[PDB]
RNA sequence: AGCUAGUUGGUAGGGUAAAUGCCUACCAAGGCAAUGAUAAGUAACCGGCCUGAGAGGGUGAACGGUCACACUGGAACUGAGAUACGGUCCAGACUCCUACGGGAGGCAGCAGCUAAGAAUCUUCCGCAAUGGGCGAAAGCCUGACGGAGCGACACUGCGUGAAUGAAGAAGGUCGAAAGAUUGUAAAAUUCUUUUAUAAAUGAGGAAUAAGCUUUGUAGGAAAUGACAAAGUGAUGACGUUAAUUUAUGAAUAAGCCCCGGCUAAUUACGUGCCAGCAGCCGCGGUAAUACGUAAGGGGCGAGCGUUGUUCGGGAUUAUUGGGCGUAAAGGGUGAGUAGGCGGAUAUAUAAGUCUAUGCAUAAAAUACCACAGCUCAACUGUGGACCUAUGUUGGAAACUAUAUGUCUAGAGUCUGAUAGAGGAAGUUAGAAUUUCUGGUGUAAGGGUGGAAUCUGUUGAUAUCAGAAAGAAUACCGGAGGCGAAGGCGAACUUCUGGGUCAAGACUGACGCUGAGUCACGAAAGCGUAGGGAGCAAACAGGAUUAGAUACCCUGGUAGUCUACGCUGUAAACGAUGCACACUUGGUGUUAACUAAAAGUUAGUACCGAAGCUAACGUGUUAAGUGUGCCGCCUGGGGAGUAUG
RNA sequence: GGAGGAAGGUAUUUAAGGUAUGUUUAGUGAGGGGGGUGAAGUCGUAACAAGGUAGCCGUACUGGAAAGUGCGGCUGGAUC
RNA sequence: AAGCAAUUAGGUAGCAUAAAAAUGGUCCAAACGACUGUUUACCAAAAACACAGGUCUCUGCAAAUCUGUAAAGAGAAGUAUA
RNA sequence: GGCGGCCGUAACUAUAACGGUCCUAAGGUAGCGAAAUUCCUUGUCGGGUAAGUUCCGACCCGCACGAAUGGUGUAACGAUUU
């Protein structure tokens, strides 16, 4: 099967839905997927999401959120850790995403959080994904 | 993109630059004596007929070097001291004789540019 | 691509300040290696230096630390310390002195000579300061080190004047010969003296040592002496020191490269594809901003250019940060070892990661930021840090990793249904062709753009009947089907591989990719043994043509076919590796589910929205958005050559 | 008389030297082979148009030479 | 003396210790024949002959072939893989 | 069993890839070549030797090599020849 992001399908489902412009999307479901769209959220980057049921699997259907205009939240939303090339950083050398603009996710000790949070709360870990 | 994985078993390799002028074993100048001296005819489309000298160096090798500015005295058995640079007219011609050398000297009346040519100052 | 035979390990012993095959005697055959042994080539290493936004790349000058060597190759002695640069012994080469018996010598110490090289210094002063050796001390030694001289070799600073000064001197150059430009530049006037010369003044590197005077302490019967403290106390190579004050006066002082584009800077003469320039593109053939010389202009300046070497521009080895349909780049295809990577979820460990930028260690200098001292700067000194490298202490646990479980949506097994030139073996069939035999029958047949060779009066071709052999399977048959690919089409059986669908239960991540390796792999070719109708390299003849070692025609041997064993190459192509998660539609088609429509699922074709693409084109069977792993590319020729 | 003390003798190890066999690497070598530049010389016209026999790939044979042909494969092939 | 022996260690003796006799000379390159063999008894031992291997061709059995005027025999009490 | 001659031709000189012509059943391909074959000849050049008519490596002007009277090589073998 050798799926190999969690992460990354998500985040594939979620860039491909958004562009082309979905009203919601409908994804696979983890404590990872549910923190990070949780991030998401908070961001005002989605709407909402929602727990699901098809044939005994639980989904997790997202509300997908553009101006009046259609032009997405979302502009780009992609990955930096992988698994073959895992990157990891201190919480003074985190990168801030596009002057501030975008948000930086992380992994940390403390769970899942934003690059801000990880900067407040002086920790740092591997960096999920960028998002502006 | 290779792999991460394919780098480390396989890793990079840059090429390795290559000097244009081997016979001076990374010297800046060297000396010989001229076994010969001619003139030969360049490429197409140009017309002259430069005046170039083999040379055996003082490390063995044969190299053919030019001669430049106009007019010169390199007879047979005349030391002399060649640099680097290259004469696109030339198929071989890969060093150039150095004006004001041991047994070569400036060019007459030459009196701009007169540095790369070896000539003395005329004297104002 | 295999290496090691004191080699690997063991038991004793030799020896060492001390462990060990360090060495020896025996006992085993072991040890290392595609996770690179061994071998060859190159090289002292590090703090650092250069470059660069950074990551990196290149590099190991000076200075500091470690290591190795002191003519080449060994050996031991003395000694706390040497397998000893100016100690000893031996062998070898070289040099020198001999009375011929024999001896003496090692500048990779400071200077210096020869040779070599493009290329690098004085056969100098002093132990005043610092450091070291000996001594109670005075003191002695110190080519370490303090200084001086030499080289524009690098770095840093200063000067060669400054202020007035014409519609604007002479000349030079460009011009129509109005005038422009050199140009306030010069000249002239005024001012100044860093530098130059002379004189005077003149800090600081310096501390005092011995000795002497005095106080106090330990000691003691006590001085001499020792220690602690105060005072006195000769001493500078540099050195005519740094710096300062007057005296004379514009006095002592600029060159080099470039001017077509890259690249800041144009005109005039001479030359005429000659002479020459050039880093690249390229200029010169009778009007050269590119050659050569002048006049102007630009750059830098006691320097300016050239060459050599390194980095940068090069994202042109792309971790930061590139690609593989057609530009160089997807392996012919698959199965799998090592390796890499991998669903959901619980607990524990804390290797990775993160944190207290805890705590230490990363000598000094250098590198970064301030503050200081040389008239400033270079240079020098005192503090302060930024990274990131290791070790360690206490925590956090999401992720990777480790250990033990749980789940089913991934992947499999079982059940049912179903399509198919999937493969192998064994049988069978007809059309057509060729040959042979037997009839009818006569002069042509055959072939081309046109002919001829050839075949035929020994009965051709044509036609009828019979027999034999070989190879290949029209129609079905295609915008099909199956297989990993190559590939697979007359019919039947046997043996046998794979796929697809489903509530239809079971296992519970059992997976993806895959360097070596293995298997398969069109056609051609090779070995052995058969077979040989037709077709057909080589080859023969006839034509075309100047020629025809070809295209065309008539013949024709291998081969084409079968069994077994090799070769492993193709435009082996979709010129597009495999797998998974997603991303509008139109028109056909195959199979299944559904009675069938109608729709779905799994394929298979055409068009096409968005997106992508250098363009062509691609576009749910991506060349779109993401990742896992493997293969491969780094200008062309030489060259897929030479060699192994 | 220890002291085998110290010379001397003997023995092991060993440098240099000598002998033998393989092995790595740098020059040179009659002659031969292809490659590049100079030749614009000689011979032929293979490829680029349907290049005048469509082109090309693998393999085999043959020919002064470019090449020709047999077998299989590809379109990266006019025209209809 | 050790050791089962082969050998190991020490000592002794000589110019010489497989001490006598018996008991390979070796290396490099070329030509021819592959090779072991056979041949001119009595001047030629070789590069000649033979050889395994290869090709062509004959032979359907009262076979081809050979010896004889014949019968007959061999081929063969074999059968084209002969 | 057989497997040819003559003549002309290139940025010196040389040769002749090429062309013409006569004849034949067809005119020697691969490979080899002063050879167990080459008369001229001790051809020419290189190696070996102080000096090499022999020997080895080539050149091709093969009097008069040549493909089952086999052609060119070849590990091993030889009371063979050098």
């Amino acid at each position: 099967m050798a799926i190999t992001y969690s992460i990354g399908d998500m985040l594939t489902k979620l860039r491909n839905a958004s562009r082309v412009g979905h009203g919601s999307v409908d994804l696979k479901m983890s404590n990872m997927n549910k923190s990070i769209l949780n991030i998401l959220k908070e961001e005002g980057y989605i709407k909402d999401f929602n727990f699901l049921e098809k044939k005994g699997i639980a989904f997790i259907r997202v509300l997908l959120k553009y101006d009046n205009k259609r032009n997405p939240v979302i502009n780009k939303i992609d990955a930096i850790s992988t698994p073959g090339r895992k990157i990891y950083s201190s919480y003074r050398n985190m990168p801030r995403i596009k002057n501030g603009y975008g948000i930086l996710i992380i992994s940390s000790s403390q769970g899942v959080i934003t690059g801000k949070e990880a900067k407040d709360k002086k920790i740092g870990g591997e960096l999920i994904c960028s998002v502006w | 993109m290779p792999t991460i994985n394919q780098l480390i078993r396989k890793p990079r390799k840059s090429q390795t630059e290559k000097t244009a002028s081997p016979a001076l074993q990374n010297c800046p100048q060297r000396r010989g004596i001229c076994t010969r001296v001619m003139t030969v005819t360049p490429k197409k489309p140009n017309s002259a007929l430069r005046k170039v000298a083999r040379v055996r160096l003082s490390n063995g090798f044969e190299v053919t070097a030019y001669i430049p500015g106009i007019g010169h005295n390199l007879q047979e058995h005349s030391v002399v001291l060649i640099r680097g640079g290259r004469v696109k007219d030339l198929p071989g011609v890969r060093y150039h004789i150095v004006r004001g050398a041991k047994d070569t000297l400036g060019v007459n009346n030459r009196k701009k540019g007169r540095s790369k040519y070896g000539t003395k100052k005329p004297k104002a």
